[PDB]
């Protein structure tokens, strides 16, 4: 055997592009099942042994093992779109699939891909310009408008019957998450809105607590359980005698040295306890363990101690109360004492103790409590709440509104068709081809609704030809041409812009591959 | 199929048929346990353990079935069980009946959205009817007794059921306070494999699972004190690595005699406290320690007449404090006589190899202990499960200010309301309302089938007796004749039924909207 | 990637030699035969 | 993990080894993709500028042809969607004989243009109705584009000018000589009152020099030898005998019975005397060559060589009848002297050899006669097979022209004109069939696009120029071939003429195959044996 | 490089392309194609009964003549416009990539980055060092929104959540030692002989670090970068003092920051005597150090300073 390489398979030509287009079309046809309010839910089985029952476009695509590089690139771009804006995970995939399917008509007509990529970029620029021109501003001080926007954004999920409370929950969460520190920086992180999932109860018992909810219990039953206005303090160091990493040895030759050391240990413990109970606290929250002597001292001083906590939980408690974590007990000072509490009641939710810190002055971190049936319903509700919060944050970051459904797509298509008459050369056919490719979303919505596209498509095309007819969409519930100004369906502009940019980038990346090399074993 | 050849995916009709078949199977399997006239099942594990239980949750968990819908149903049943109390078999029954009624209309050519809307409307109507039909009561001793009897009648026979009802009622009345919710984790459930099951009684106190260790100790004290503590009485070493260095045998003996002086101080302090409290040979002293005790300290305590118990659980620190009224101190700083407890009878019992400790005769105890006796392990487990279910039912009836009659008159009233409400709804929701009304009447059908009477004729007679009257005509299980449910002594719950209906509606909505069971995972066949 | 093409039937079993080595081997074989048939 | 079960109804009783495709995605779309992949294979070999293809079957053979029929026959397709197209191509080749790749391309284009309609929403019924209406319109407008007819059929200066277009599409370069040879062979065998047979042309492959060394022969040839010593025969009187040249015996098993010595001594003498008498009586009628069709004997051969009688032995059960029909003689099942009306008058019967191969040439000096034989010369079997296939295609085209003397402008102007007329007629058609009509009109542009792709020019510019020329007023203007610049050229002045009935039958069969494929809903297969 | 071929000529061509990319970076395939064509042309001469030495000599002579002829076709860069020539060269170099169409902004950004990263030698010819600009990769919008950040960008997050994320006119203090507690060496053991000294030793073990932190922050520092680990006590001290602290920083990034801001990396606090002190003359002065979130992840950016750009 005398060959150059081993177990190598090289394939070039139009076959690679054909296979990539076929894989993209298959992915688009698979993901097109979940679109519009008249869609259905799926069920995935992870190799671990659980049950994944949801309707999001990213949660279903992440549980599918594939082998084609095009499918992997589609999964990657879908995950990036889901991690960027949060919403619009299926529309981008459908648009990319349609754009790659309508691109094979020119590849068979001895057309060079460079002109195709140039036309794609020129169409993307015009689409971005049109979307920025048709931008409609909106005020952020109106709560009814924000509630209507959230309801129209979450009208597709299974919370279509409970959005009357989920909208207010998301609004309160967004209002409590926004915090301004030092300078002119206004960050909106999502690591402080902890979502708890407790099985049982009805879905109407969910609310937003002004604080947090730690699943712990008191160390001793003699401590208090209901305090009016306590002084919750925080700690970091352990409350026990530990060894040293400096390799120390205590060589003793007398007889009372053991008793002296045992007494000095208790004296140091009592000194540390006295240094802790210096500004008269009430509730001590530490991250490590607490010995029995410290617990007895805190019980004698009528102090409540909680052990074994997390760093995120401690940060949330400090943000809700208004204090800071102190490592050394000798440097407690005064400003580090949290006095933002108002209620400390420990209840039992199904043979399990829970800590509740409700009623605060100005809390900046809340914990959403969800009560459902099993775990899949709770996970779906949490995902819907996270999507609603992301949509609200994207709307607050950019006060722009565009008509959703299919009015904006038809308006952009008409604007591109009215401007394509001035172009000439080989950059006119792909422009007009991708100008009509944006109608894949309304066609799919009509097919999923009443399944009568051959009439509604031309009815919407003949209507958008007029002047003041750019906000006419298709109702997914009934199936008639209605105005978007009276229906109340709106969507942000940043999400649509990100979707269009991701679709164009994916089409450009996939329209420049004509070789597959596999069999080098990496190293 | 084109991207993953080793992946099994089903369409909509196939998945719907599979789900309907699984629901029908789970309904036909768990159908002989409804009512007290049901049958008993025997479960044998892989190790050869016989379990004789009658609960629906345990029977569904120990049935060896691998299916996603079955797993979801088991999870929902476990959630209902550990949230409310009793309501596992009826949940699966109503879920299966609703799924069958939905598939009956879907196969003819309908849409699941209209069926879901009709089911939601019927659930709202049933909730309104249950909220407008519930009667308020004061919940006296007879009401709780009747509720516990009705809850425990579907577990054992008659004598054991009444005994367990009386024991649960007495324990609840003993752990009852003037305000605040009823806190659990107070009634200790101890099982003993001796005598029979008819000797089940409630002990006003605490029963430990271990006794004394020193043979030269007192076994029965007529009057002693209770000392609850968790200090260490063993040879504890320092945190830092130390070392002893002597010269001759005298220095070694002196170091040996001096190294055991830390526990000697505590022993002397305890002896002085006991001598100050008692004094003469008339009272006793019991020391309850959570950690181990050295043999030297045990001998020193036995030399004076002290019965100490080592290695105890953490939950016993609160029960003893609530029963006797002592103080669970950790250190020997302010050793005051007021931090002790009062006892009445401290005697142990030997059962072959194990040892017990009974603390009876208390002043005002707040945490009693239920004594369970059984000749076998499966009988003990069944009695414990029945006691837990009865306690949960009593707690649910006490926490609520209303009572719902049992039997099946509530289901008949809900079906009548749904039948009278469908013409008032527009659209195609009338079929969904009719299906929901027909699915709610499955409780009397199973209750009458397991007894030994007819089903259609019994339902017709019940409907005829309920339409012409205005009372809650229940279903009898003795002669089959229609009788009153809220007059004999059959009761149930309101929040439990509400949660059951909510879970059934949620399961129906989740099943009627899922029509694709794709499985695209890793087979993990490498190597 | 230069993929090898099949020319002669069963090429992975036969062996081909140049010419000078074959002539040298033939001369050596003839010399050995003459030395054996010499006594 | 968790495993899902099967559907309790039909999937459980489906039995392993079989398949089921009830959905439109896993059936109609799969068949459309298979047909597209099949059409994308034999697409570069359509026009005269297309290359050949070397296909090897499982019999370890060699087939380097260019027609799509041979490629589809030597492919062994395991797909019904492509099997239907293969059967349609075989039927078209059996009917006409010059319209397989065109039918395949038309069916592929129709399926590709109907897939998008089915995807956007057009159902199968409306698409089928629109396709049928467009096919009827094309069949009605087709007889309106003739403007060309054949005058005489026996003129050598006219037949070779018609089949040259069909020969050039199969053999580019050397076509004038082949056309002249085919015209001469058709003229030498042309009878009267029509009735042209396809079995009157015999092809002979002889490995010789080049292609220009080939010629025609007015008669028949056989690759055998002479049993006797007689070779050069002037006035040959052929006497064909279907019975073997030997002594006739009894059908029933019977032996000879001899007792005395006189019979044992006179049996062989009488047998030889009777054989000599029969040989003398056979040669007394004037026969110069005896062509038998069975086993010969030694004594009979010696007696024939003694009286100078040429013996030709051959067994094929078809060549004997062909020679009898050529020389005008009848077969005799017995060894009896023939009559004057049962004699085979020839011209020159000799034994020569060409290309190191002994052959018996039966050349006749008559201009008419019966059948002829075309001798092929070459150095490769594939080239000889290609030349034979081209000769057969030319003979089929001549037969079609004799059956129907109507001509249509070839190249690509007829398809463009038909598409333009269909688009103009479908503009005034209300309803939902206008989309199907416009899609059927777009399928006619696949021929000029394929021609431009095979030539090496821009297809879009060629199509635009052809449409502009057709809209200006010219109708018989196709696409130029001998020009690297994408331009236009007249088809009537050049001489690019093809048959009309053949194209009509091809379009009809293509539409039939298209509607048959579209009528297929679900697919139910079993397990291979 | 990622081909793995077991042929000697293939490995030779691969190492030649690698050397060409390491010495220059552009034109890695053209040289290989030219070498393959030269080998194919020389094979025909070898097959024509020609000695390889004469062919090699002729190839060397032709290469020398071509090299001597290239100097005849040269164009002075200073005689043209400069900026336009650089833009055209960048667009030509980026013409065979994925950003060939959008080459009007990327070329200008590259030219601006090259003009900003300009180092002077020993009073002679100006130098243009590369591989110093931090090219970060983060998924988000399109490629046209990738602007140029005038300054530095670190790929690390803040230590404690209680530290501010926006400090105006801060002081960059580069350190090359871990901020942890004191620990003795292997040859220095602790033998406690009196019980009245173990507590004092345990207290001093933290008091030394506390005094070191107080002496470090005595000059009024706000930005402190530590390449090693930072304990919880140091984090609490930095939070109480009101200053940022970044742990686990690369050495090259710290060197680039110290060179841009003019600071000096101090591996220890010792001086010319026997006392650990800290001066204020070796503190890098920055401007606005704001932490921005780039798609579910944050990163600290440093703007322009006062030493270099
Ligand atoms: N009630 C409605 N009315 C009009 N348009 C809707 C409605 N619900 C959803 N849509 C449209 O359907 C599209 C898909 O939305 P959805 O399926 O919720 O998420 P994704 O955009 O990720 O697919 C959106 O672009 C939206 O404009
Ligand atoms: N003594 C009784 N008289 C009338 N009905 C009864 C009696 N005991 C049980 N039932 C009925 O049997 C049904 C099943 O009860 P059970 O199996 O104990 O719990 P679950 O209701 O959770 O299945 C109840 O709905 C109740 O109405
Ligand atoms: N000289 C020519 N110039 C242009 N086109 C030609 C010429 N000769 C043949 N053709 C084209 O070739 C096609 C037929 O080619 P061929 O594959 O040999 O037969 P078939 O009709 O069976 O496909 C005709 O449609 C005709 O347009
Ligand atoms: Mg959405
Ligand atoms: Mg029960
Ligand atoms: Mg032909
Ligand atoms: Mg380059």
């Amino acid at each position: 055997v005398l060959v150059l390489s081993q177990n190598t398979k090289r394939e070039s030509g139009r076959k690679v592009q054909s296979g990539n287009i076929n894989a993209a079309k298959t992915i688009a046809d698979i993901i097109r099942t979940c679109l519009g309010p008249k869609s259905m839910m799926k069920m995935l089985l992870d190799p671990m042994g659980g049950i994944v029952m949801t309707n999001d476009g990213n949660a279903i695509l992440r549980e599918i093992q594939v082998q084609h590089p095009a499918a992997k690139s589609m999964i990657e771009i879908s995950r990036t779109q889901d991690e960027e804006v949060g919403d619009g995970t299926t529309s981008v995939i459908i648009l990319a699939g349609e754009m790659l399917s309508v691109a094979e008509h020119f590849l068979e007509q001895q057309m060079h891909p460079t002109v195709v990529i140039s036309a794609y970029r020129k169409a993307l620029d015009d689409m971005i310009s049109t979307l920025k021109k048709i931008s409609i501003p909106v005020d952020i001080s109106d709560s009814d408008m924000m509630l209507n926007i959230i309801n129209s954004s979450i009208t597709t999920k299974a919370i279509s019957r409970w959005s009357s409370l989920a909208c207010n929950i998301a609004l309160d969460a967004v209002k409590m998450v926004q915090f301004e520190e030092n300078g002119r920086k206004e960050i909106d992180i999502k690591k402080y809105a902890r979502v708890e999932k407790i099985p049982g109860g009805i879905i109407e018992d969910s609310c937003v607590l002004r604080g947090v909810m730690i699943n712990k219990d008191v160390t001793h039953p003699r401590m208090r359980r209901y305090i009016k206005n306590p002084r919750i303090v925080l700690l970091d160091s352990s409350l026990e005698y530990k060894k040293g990493e400096s390799q120390t040895d205590i060589e003793i030759t007398r007889e009372e040295d053991f008793t002296r050391i045992l007494q000095m240990e208790e004296e140091y413990i009592q000194q540390l306890c006295e240094d802790i109970i210096q500004l008269k606290p009430d509730v001590v929250i530490t991250e490590k363990g607490i010995s029995d002597l410290a617990q007895h001292y805190l019980m004698r001083a009528n102090i409540t101690a909680i052990r074994r906590v997390r760093k995120t939980d401690n940060n949330r408690i400090a943000r809700a109360c208004g204090a800071r974590i102190v490592s050394r007990p000798e440097e407690l000072r005064e400003d580090d004492v949290g006095t933002g509490a108002g209620l400390l009641e420990i209840k039992k939710i199904g043979d399990e103790y829970f800590t509740f810190i409700t009623d605060c002055k100005d809390p900046k971190a809340c914990t959403i409590l969800l009560r459902g049936a099993s775990k899949e319903i709770l996970s779906e509700v949490e995902r819907n709440l996270q999507d609603a919060m992301q949509v609200c944050r994207n709307v607050l970051l950019d006060p722009q509104l565009v008509p959703g459904g299919g009015a904006s797509e038809m308006a952009v298509a008409h604007a591109l068709t009215e401007k394509s008459k001035a172009m000439t050369g080989v950059e006119q056919w792909p422009y007009r081809a991708v100008a009509q490719a944006l109608e894949v979303i309304p066609r799919t919505l009509i097919q999923n609704c009443g399944a009568s596209t051959i009439r509604l498509l031309t009815s919407l095309r003949a209507k958008h030809t007029q002047e003041n007819c750019e906000t006419w969409g298709v109702n997914g519930e009934t199936g008639t041409l209605v105005d978007m100004k009276e229906l109340g369906i709106w969507e942000p502009l940043a999400v649509k812009l990100q979707t269009y940019k991701t679709a164009v980038e994916t089409a450009v990346l996939l329209l420049r591959i004509d070789d597959i090399v596999s069999g080098h074993k990496k190293k | 199929k084109t991207l993953n050849p080793k992946a099994e995916v089903a369409r909509a009709q196939a998945a719907l048929a599979v789900n309907i078949s699984a629901a029908r199977g789970l309904q036909d399997v768990l159908r002989t346990n409804l009512g007290p006239k049901g049958t008993m099942k025997m479960l044998v594990s892989g190790a050869g353990d016989i379990k004789l239980t009658k609960d629906g949750n345990v029977l569904l968990h120990e049935m060896q079935i691998q299916h996603p819908t079955a797993s979801l149903i088991a999870k929902v049943a476990t959630a209902q069980d550990d949230i409310t109390g009793d309501g596992t078999t009826s949940n699966v029954l109503i879920i299966g009946e609703l799924l069958k009624q939905a598939d009956l209309y879907i196969s003819e050519g309908l849409h699941p959205r209209i069926i879901t809307e009709g089911f939601e409307a019927a659930k709202e109507k049933a909730l309104q009817f249950l909220e407008e039909v519930k009667v308020s009561r004061e919940m006296d001793r007879e009401t709780l007794i009747d509720v516990a009897r009705t809850s425990l009648r579907t577990k054992v026979h008659a004598e054991l059921a009444d005994v367990l009802t009386e024991a649960v009622v007495d324990s609840i009345l003993a752990i009852k306070k003037q305000d605040e919710p009823i806190d659990l984790f107070m009634i200790e459930i101890m099982e003993m494999k001796h005598k029979s099951e008819t000797d089940t009684s409630l002990i006003r106190g605490l029963v430990l699972d271990h006794g004394a260790r020193h043979p030269d100790m007192k076994k029965r004290v007529e009057d002693a004190y209770i000392l609850t503590c968790n200090v260490s009485l063993e040879y504890e070493k320092t945190e830092v690595n130390s070392g002893f260095f002597y010269k001759s045998a005298e220095e070694r003996e002196k170091l040996v005699k001096a190294e055991r002086k830390f526990i000697e101080d505590r022993v002397k302090k305890i002896i002085e406290l006991k001598r100050k409290v008692c004094g003469d040979s008339d009272k006793g002293f019991v020391v309850i320690n959570q950690k181990g005790i050295d043999p030297f300290s045990l001998d020193a305590l036995s030399k004076e007449g002290i019965v100490a118990l080592r290695r105890a659980k953490r939950r016993n620190m609160e029960r003893l404090t609530l029963a006797c009224g002592g103080v669970a101190l950790n250190s020997f700083d302010d050793l005051s006589p007021d931090c002790l407890g009062h006892a009445g009878l401290v005697y142990e019992y030997t059962l072959g190899e194990e040892k017990f400790t009974f603390i009876e005769k208390c002043n005002n105890p707040r945490s009693v202990t239920l004594l369970i006796k059984g000749p076998n392990k499966h009988t003990l487990t069944q009695i414990k499960d029945a006691v837990r279910d009865g306690l949960r039912a009593v707690k649910n009836a006490i926490d609520d200010g209303c009572v719902v009659p049992g039997a099946g008159a509530v289901e008949v009233a809900m079906a009548e309301a749904l039948i009278k409400h469908k013409p008032s709804v527009k659209g195609r929701a009338q079929l969904g309302v009719q299906a929901f009304a027909d699915a709610l009447l499955i409780i009397p059908k199973v209750l009458a089938q397991n007894s030994g009477f007819d089903l259609q004729e019994t339902l017709v007679k019940i409907q005829a007796e309920h339409s012409e009257s205005g009372q809650l005509v229940g279903v009898d299980l003795n002669t089959g004749e229609p009788m009153v449910a809220a007059e004999v002594g059959v009761w149930d719950n309101y929040c439990v039924k509400k949660q059951l209906l909510h879970s059934c509606t949620v399961i129906a909505t989740n099943i009627l909207l899922v029509d694709e069971i794709m499985r695209a995972g890793m087979s993990s066949l490498k190597g | 990637y230069g993929r090898p093409f099949l020319i002669i039937k069963d090429q992975d079993r036969k062996s081909r030699l140049m010419g000078l080595e074959a002539l040298k081997s033939h001369i050596m074989a003839a010399k050995a035969v003459a030395n054996t048939m010499r006594t | 993990a968790l495993h899902v079960p099967k559907a309790p109804g039909f999937a459980q009783m489906l039995k392993e080894g079989a398949k089921h495709f009830s959905g439109l995605e896993e059936a109609v779309y799969r068949n459309i993709q298979a047909c597209k992949e099949l059409a994308q294979t034999t697409r570069t070999a359509y026009g005269p500028n297309g290359m050949n293809k070397m296909v090897i079957n499982h019999l370890e053979k060699l087939f380097v042809t260019n027609d799509a029929a041979t490629i589809l026959r030597e492919l062994e397709v395991q797909h019904p969607a492509a099997k239907m197209i293969v059967m349609a191509s075989h039927m078209q080749e059996q009917e006409v004989g010059d319209g397989t790749n065109f039918v395949l391309v038309f069916a592929g284009a129709l399926l590709e243009l109907a897939e998008e309609l089915l995807r956007i929403g057009l159902s199968v019924s409306e698409v089928i109705e629109g396709y049928e209406i467009a096919c009827r319109k094309a069949h009605e407008i087709l007889p309106n584009l003739v403007c060309c007819s054949a005058k005489n059929l026996r003129d050598i200066d006219e037949v070779s000018s018609l089949l040259r277009t069909s020969i050039m599409s199969k053999q580019y370069g050397n076509e004038v000589f082949l056309a002249k040879l085919i015209a001469q062979a058709c003229v030498s065998i042309f009878p009267d009152s029509g009735h042209f047979n396809v079995d009157n042309i015999r092809v002979c492959k002889i490995l010789g020099s080049g292609i220009s060394s080939s010629s025609v022969l007015h008669g028949m040839v056989f690759k055998k030898e002479t049993e006797g010593d007689v070779t050069s025969v002037k006035d040959a009187k052929i006497a064909v005998y279907s019975c073997p040249f030997d002594g006739m015996i009894t059908e029933t098993k019977g032996t000879v019975l001899i007792k005395t010595a006189e019979e044992l001594m006179n049996f062989s003498k009488g047998e030889e005397n009777l054989m000599d008498a029969q040989v003398k009586a056979i040669a007394d009628t004037g026969a110069n060559v005896v062509v038998t069709g069975g086993k010969v004997a030694d004594m009979a051969l010696h007696y024939a060589n003694k009286y100078n009688i040429m013996l030709v032995r051959l067994n094929s059960k078809w060549d004997l009848r062909r020679l009898c029909k050529t020389v005008g003689a009848t077969a005799l099942p017995r060894l009896t002297p023939p009559v004057l009306e049962e004699m085979g008058h020839c011209d020159s019967v000799y034994l020569s050899e060409v290309g190191d191969t002994q052959v018996v040439v039966f050349k006749h000096e008559k201009e008419d006669g019966a059948i002829s034989t075309i001798v092929l010369r070459g150095s490769t079997d594939n080239l000889m097979d290609d030349i034979e296939r081209a000769v057969d295609d030319g003979v089929n085209t001549f037969k079609v022209l004799t059956r129907d003397k109507r001509l249509v402008p070839g190249g690509g102007a007829t398809e463009i004109e038909l598409a333009k007329q269909i688009t103009s007629y479908g503009e005034t058609c209300p309803g939902l069939e206008q989309y199907a009509i416009k899609k059927f009109a777009e399928a006619f542009e696949a021929i000029p696009r394929a021609l431009a792709e095979n030539s090496g020019v821009k297809a879009n510019e060629v199509i635009s120029k052809l449409y502009a020329v057709h809209q200006e007023g010219n109708k018989n203007v196709g696409l130029d071939i001998e020009a690297e610049v994408p331009a236009v050229k007249d088809m009537l002045e050049a001489g690019i003429l093809d048959t009309y009935l053949g194209k009509y039958w091809a379009i009809k069969l293509a539409t039939n195959a298209a509607v048959t494929v579209l009528r297929v809903d679900q697919i139910i297969m079993a397990k291979p044996a | 490089k990622l081909l793995e071929v077991e042929h000697p000529a293939a490995k030779v061509l691969c190492e030649l392309a690698d050397l060409q990319d390491k010495e220059v970076g552009d034109g890695t395939t053209s040289v290989v194609i030219i070498a393959a064509e030269l080998l194919k042309n020389a094979d025909e001469l070898v097959k024509q009964k020609i000695h390889p030495t004469s062919v090699i000599s002729g190839y060397r002579l032709a290469c020398k003549e071509a090299v001597r002829y290239i100097n005849e076709n040269l164009i002075v860069n200073t005689d043209e416009l400069g900026r336009d020539c650089l833009i055209n060269a960048a667009k030509t170099s980026m013409s065979s990539k994925i950003i060939g169409i959008n080459g009007d902004f990327f070329a200008n950004m590259v030219v601006d980055a090259v003009l900003a990263i300009k180092y002077t030698d020993i009073r002679g010819q100006p130098r243009y060092p590369v591989n110093s600009v931090n090219i970060l990769k983060a998924h988000g919008r399109s490629q046209m929104e990738s602007m140029l950040i005038s300054g530095y960008a670190l790929n690390c997050v803040v230590g404690s959540q209680g530290m501010p994320k926006r400090i105006v006119n801060a002081k960059i203090a580069c350190l090359d030692f871990s901020l942890q507690k004191t620990k003795m060496k292997l040859g220095v053991q602790v033998v406690i002989t009196d019980p009245e000294k173990l507590d004092q030793i345990r207290q001093r073990e933290s008091d030394i670090t506390k005094e070191r932190i107080q002496k470090i922050l005595a000059t009024g520092a706000n930005v402190i970068l530590t390449t090693g680990g930072i304990d919880d006590m140091c984090l609490k001290y930095f939070v109480e003092a009101g200053a940022m602290a970044v742990r686990r920083v690369l050495k090259r990034d710290l060197k680039r920051i110290a060179k841009a801001s003019g600071a000096t990396i101090l591996s220890t606090l010792a001086n010319l005597e026997g006392e650990e002190t800290f001066e204020a003359a070796m503190l890098g002065q920055a401007e606005e150090v704001v932490q921005e979130r780039i798609c579910d992840d944050e990163l600290i950016l440093i703007k322009n300073t006062k030493a270099r750009t």
